DNA sequence: CGTACTTAGGTTAGGCTAACCTAAGTCAC
DNA sequence: GTGACTTAGGTTAGCCTAACCTAAGTACG
């Protein structure tokens, strides 16, 4: 699938591996954008070349102040796309990030000023998501926890807060989440699971579901 | 059809028009759209379109706030109805 | 400037060149997109072996069946992107065109027919140039 | 080592176990060829992919009727080779097989018939090893 | 078709230009090897970074000794390997380059010292191309009064012998076929017809008939005039 | 088959031989080519087969103009024609 | 004497498969 | 414990198309 600019979807997938608390290593931007080791190493390499990351002892990809700030400017374009998505145009739910994923490479700071007023200071994405680079552009969140940690702990009551972007890639499971009613702002009952690697059952208002390891780990929770 | 361009209707003899189209050639011109907001060359309001003699020579046109000179191909790119 | 996509943004200028009453040459593209002649050639020769244009006699590029088809939906794109960055966003009337030129290569034909509904059956941009191919959307589900 | 064909080189390997009545286990290619057992593992999985072998129950390699086809003609080329190396260039005995294991991969068909001619329709290599798939040739032109 | 060694076919076919009086540009390996611009200059770079050969001012392709030294071995291999198909194993002479051109990426050193015993010391190739680094395996002839039967022809024609038939001829078997039907092969007498201009077809008459060369082929076709 | 395998050969209890095969495994190491020309273990050939007891053991072969070693994948990559 | 186009040689970004590696982790006996 | 594979994250060589470039042609009016 066409990324339209390379380089800040590396920088994207970078950001949202940090953002999900995933070890941000080159085999993670292989899988999610779906090209070769050597694609990502020569690329990671042109992006170094010019300044946007650094590779670390342990192999894990850091950003740098450039690297960072732009990253932060792309994260910005897709959520304010995703505000304007759904409370303006009225674009269905699941198919709201597949757009913005787009929209967010071709959006000028002129049209987020102009976005930031109609829509009313938005600070989180329709996914929860808080909008990072408000700032530039002119709430403490340590109590959340992710629904497979919560699971891993005994389980219980939570309220969505949070879908993360690899969750919004399948649109499908997006689908299935809004009509069992696993969607920001809901309470669901996440029942208990021993060890990893394990599929998490939860129980929302409308049904229940199963979610897989990395799915429930990029969601996350406030529990009772 | 019933359109016309703005630099054929100057050669015919000028005239009163309707602004009616402006071409994304002339929308590639940011400081030339200016100009034709400014003074009043837009879609929907009336202008007077100033005879001319001759090719590759400036089309004189008068909106409702003032006059502008538009080059043969930005004139031959704004449509009009007489 | 970053056409963002070669082939929609040839296949829009040659269209761009139709209404305006000029004759489509690969000079006038060359000029427009400020590209080299043999750039030109070259891309116009790639979109003729995928069936996108031919050439006539007279030399002027002719837009095939596909073509104009894939013409219609970027410019249809282009103008729904103005008529929103106007009315709806906001955005200065002398910088919506250059925005609406990157959009129309990365707006889906579903937000397309949500543009339709939001902007009250637009058949205009905000420059007076007609939105065509309005017909081949559909109302998809609704 | 440089095998000039990894596929070839794994074929020979597994017919030459089979040979030495050795179950072909990745194993022994990892042994034989000085390969990590992940390389092996990675390389009989594109050859089960492409139709040249399928893994066993007990997981000793077994040679598909394509496989067996390709094995047989890059063995017939490398006793070919061995042949011409020993009675006609006269290569030392010792230095034959490390010669023959290269040009296996790079002999054509052509060039083997005129061998068996110039050899007088040897059945064997110089070790003694019988020479197979030698009525697969043909006479060509002949 | 498959390299087999991609270093040492760049090295080859720099080679190759040099002994046909070519420029060798990057342009002239993507033609010949058939692979595209970028390719060719990520593979030469690969190759200069080696220190096999360098970039020069007008982009002209230069081997650095090791680099000549291998292209050299390369090349001796090759025309070895064409003097043992056709003298010994008697493969058809149309078929030997293309034999040859993948027998040279194999051949150790120790079988070319054999080959040159079995062979009887040979100084050219079946194709009349000299042999060289025979003195690194372990009197050459003054080739200057040779000339290209495209120069000769442009000159006015005329007869002349058959001398070499370049390894950029012996890439086309069907033209090679052709070439010895008619008898255009080395050690034989040819008619060439005058022509008006570069890049214009070449006739030439051999003893069993006549055929038409391409300016690149006539032009790496050497011979010596009456 | 009616060829044997040396290491059997050897477990069996020894004998006089003719030399058959010697596999492409065996051909791999030129020392010993090298040695096994020397002492005239090649096709052709007769060998003497020293009996041997257990497994993993090396196996005594005497040629025409000596006696080698063998390890026991070696013996086993070498077939011959028991007398 | 320009305007339109072709020719020749080249670069860059962004992809791919094949064929190797090291280094832990797992499995059947 | 041992041998036989699997997994996880890499590298390198050797290819590709698309989309640009400069420079110096030829073609035509
Ligand atoms: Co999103
Ligand atoms: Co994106
Ligand atoms: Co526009
Ligand atoms: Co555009
Ligand atoms: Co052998
Ligand atoms: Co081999
Ligand atoms: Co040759
Ligand atoms: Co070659």
């Amino acid at each position: 699938n066409d990324l339209i600019d390379t380089t800040e979807m590396y920088l994207r997938t970078i950001y949202d591996l940090e953002e999900e608390g995933v070890v941000p290593l080159r085999a993670r931007i292989a899988e999610r954008l779906e090209q070769s080791g050597g694609t990502v190493s020569q690329t990671v390499a042109r992006m170094e070349r010019d300044g946007l990351l650094t590779v670390a002892e342990d192999r894990h990809l850091e950003l740098t102040k450039a690297g960072r700030a732009r990253a932060i400017s792309v994260m910005r374009k897709h959520r304010l796309a995703e505000r304007l998505l759904v409370d303006v145009i009225g674009l269905e739910w699941e198919q709201v990030h597949l757009e913005a994923c787009r929209w967010e490479h071709v959006m000028s700071e002129a049209v987020e000023r102009k976005l930031v007023k109609l829509l009313g200071n938005p600070t989180t994405s329709p996914y929860g998501n808080p909008i990072p680079g408000l700032d530039e552009l002119g709430p403490v969140d340590t109590d959340l926890r992710r629904v497979d940690e919560v699971a891993r702990s005994g389980g219980g009551r939570a309220l969505v807060c949070r879908i993360a972007e690899h969750v919004q890639l399948d649109p499908d499971l997006m689908s299935e989440l809004k009509k069992v009613g696993v969607v920001p702002g809901n309470e669901i009952d996440i029942v208990a699971v021993a060890g990893v690697n394990k599929p998490i059952q939860v129980q929302g208002s409308e049904g229940g579901t199963q979610l897989q390891p990395g799915i429930a780990h990029a969601v996350m929770v406030r529990v009772k | 059809t019933d359109l016309r361009r703005v630099d054929e209707v100057a050669r015919s003899g000028g005239g009163r028009a309707l602004v009616c189209r402006i071409a994304e050639h002339v929308q590639l011109d940011p400081d030339l759209m200016s100009e034709l907001k400014k003074v009043g060359v837009v879609p929907g309001n009336e202008i007077d379109i100033v005879a001319v003699a001759g090719v590759n020579k400036p089309i004189q046109v008068q909106g409702s706030e003032g006059g502008t000179q538009l080059q043969p191909g930005i004139a031959h790119a704004v449509m009009v109805r007489v | 400037n970053d056409l963002i996509d070669t082939t929609e943004m040839y296949l829009r200028t040659i269209y761009d060149l139709e209404e305006e009453g000029v004759v489509p040459l690969r000079a006038r593209i060359a000029e427009r997109l400020e590209q080299s002649g043999g750039t030109v050639s070259q891309t116009v020769a790639r979109m003729e072996r995928d069936g996108l244009l031919t050439v006539a006699e007279d030399r002027h590029l002719e837009l095939t069946k596909a073509g104009r088809a894939r013409a219609i939906s970027v410019m249809r794109k282009h103008r729904l992107a103005e008529r929103l960055l106007v009315d709806v966003i906001g955005l200065e009337w002398e910088q919506v065109h250059l925005e609406a030129c990157r959009w129309e290569h990365v707006m889906s034909e579903a937000v397309e027919r949500k543009l339709v509904k939001l902007l009250g059956n637009p058949t205009t941009s905000p420059y007076g140039n007609p939105i065509p191919g309005l017909d081949e959307l559909g109302v998809g589900d609704s």
